[PDB]
């Protein structure tokens, strides 16, 4: 079994004609995208605009989007550079569906766990991290990464931002093992930072959850 | 030596806006663009390329590298909404399959 060597002119030939076909990434486009980039799973896109729930409705601000398989749709809504410190805080932002898709007051009923990350508010590089990791587990659900998860969300405050990471359940354990990992993404250091909070507590805002590094 | 012009311009062109992109502009290649393979499916030819990276991720099927994404946030700059409903509502996904 041969490798990674091509020490022959015959494994290819060069030689071409009427080539069908033809792919056009936003990459290697920059203004004409000729191909649609699809995916395996479904995830809304939807962002809070916490303002008028004075007496509006958490479901009368709410503003829900783009809901597909794809990348240049939740993209977009990146585009807005609102990050977890880029944008108006008290804001929320939530994507997901792959299992549940309702919200915080139902897709935990999906998830059944609730993995925050408070953060005191920096600015620099962390919307990269944060998303790398929801990105990839929204638009890399196949396995690995969102192996069965539910969804992410995403709630900025005063205290500076925090984003919520949603798992179908698969066991808290495996989750203590993700936050983990979520936790360097929230660019920290031996300080923890990290939230749990149970579904069963999540609807029912019920005190005492799991835990808050 | 010399019979002509040696000197010879194919589609230059390269001069779209003013560096400002809109969904409408964008969303609107879409309504005439082709289908996709899938990520690995297409090598994009641009200072990048998504061979394996997510491939690796077990399964793959539809896995879109972390950084792959990130690029597409550079040029996905145009704040969505509306003609969303309008292209996203065209996005195509097709299976990687064909061999076998
Ligand atoms: C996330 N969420 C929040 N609210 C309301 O807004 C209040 C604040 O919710 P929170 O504890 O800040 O939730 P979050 O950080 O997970 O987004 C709650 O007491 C709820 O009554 C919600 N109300 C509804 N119906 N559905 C939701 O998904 C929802
Ligand atoms: S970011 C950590 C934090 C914020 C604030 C609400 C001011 N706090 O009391 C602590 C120190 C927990
Ligand atoms: S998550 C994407 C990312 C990570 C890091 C290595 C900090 N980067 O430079 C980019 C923004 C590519
Ligand atoms: S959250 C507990 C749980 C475990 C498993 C067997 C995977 N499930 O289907 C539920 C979600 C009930
Ligand atoms: S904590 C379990 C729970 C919460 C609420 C949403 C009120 N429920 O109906 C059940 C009992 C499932």
């Amino acid at each position: 079994m041969s490798v990674e060597e091509v020490s022959k002119k015959f494994e290819e030939n060069v030689s071409v004609d009427d080539t069908t076909a033809t792919p056009k990434t936003v990459l290697s486009d920059s203004a004409h995208f000729d191909v649609k980039h699809p995916l395996n799973t479904k995830w809304t896109l939807w962002y809070t605009k916490p303002a008028v729930d004075k007496s509006e409705s958490w479901s009368d601000l709410l503003r829900p989007v783009t809901s597909f398989q794809t990348v240049e749709e939740f993209w977009a809504i990146i585009q807005n550079i609102p990050e977890p410190h880029e944008l108006p805080l008290k804001s929320d932002y939530h994507v997901f569906r792959n299992d549940v898709r309702p919200e915080w007051e139902d897709e935990a009923n999906a998830k059944g766990g609730k993995w925050s990350f408070q953060l005191c508010g920096k600015g620099a590089d962390i919307d990269e991290l944060w998303l790398c990791t929801l990105l990839a587990v929204i638009g890399e659900t196949i396995d690995e990464d969102d192996s069965q998860i539910n969804g992410v969300v995403l709630s900025i405050r005063k205290g500076g931002n925090k984003f919520a990471l949603w798992t179908k359940c698969e066991d808290k354990e495996p989750l203590l093992r993700i936050g983990g990992k979520f936790k360097q993404v929230l660019k920290l250091t031996d300080d923890g930072h990290l939230e749990f909070f149970p579904h069963c507590s999540a609807n029912g805002r019920h005190p005492q959850p799991s835990i808050t590094l | 030596g010399s019979i002509g012009l040696e000197a010879e311009i194919e589609t230059t062109t390269d001069e779209t806006d003013d560096g400002t992109n809109t969904v409408s502009h964008i969303l609107n290649v879409l309504k005439d663009a082709t289908p996709i393979e899938d990520v690995f499916s297409f090598n994009y030819p641009e200072g990048i390329e998504g061979p394996d990276i997510k491939y690796k991720k077990e399964h793959v099927k539809y896995t879109y590298g972390p950084t792959f994404l990130l690029q597409f946030k550079d040029k996905l700059n145009v704040k969505a909404d509306a003609e969303w409903v309008q292209s996203t509502a065209s996005k195509i996904v097709i299976p990687p399959g064909m061999g076998r």
